[PDB]
């Protein structure tokens, strides 16, 4: 709440998952790749698509 | 005639090489050998035979 005012710099806050030295136990985690080498330009639409 | 890599060059989002050699037909025959210029110190192409 607190920092939701601010219209000029984002601000997540929150809590560690328990295990650190697991980074992130939540949900999901996949990476996109470019496999039949198609370009940083086409391989950020479909960051955006998806 | 041994051909030489200069430094990388990208392709399709790649790291490959660049080569530099002689075409096919000046290293084939012994004679090709002296078709090729060295500049000397004062300016000028000598060829191999000299």
């Amino acid at each position: 709440m607190h920092f939701f005012s601010f219209k000029d710099a984002m601000v997540f806050a929150f809590a560690p998952p328990s295990v650190l030295e697991l980074g992130n136990a939540t949900g999901f985690d996949l990476f996109l790749q470019d496999q039949a080498g198609v370009g940083h330009e086409v391989l950020l639409q479909a960051r955006n698509k998806f | 005639w041994g051909s030489s890599y200069v430094n990388d060059f990208i392709d399709r989002g790649r790291v490959k090489r660049v080569y530099l050699q002689g075409r096919p037909d000046a290293r084939m025959n012994p004679d090709d050998l002296s078709k090729w210029y060295v500049r000397n110190d004062k300016g000028e192409m000598v060829p191999f035979n000299a």
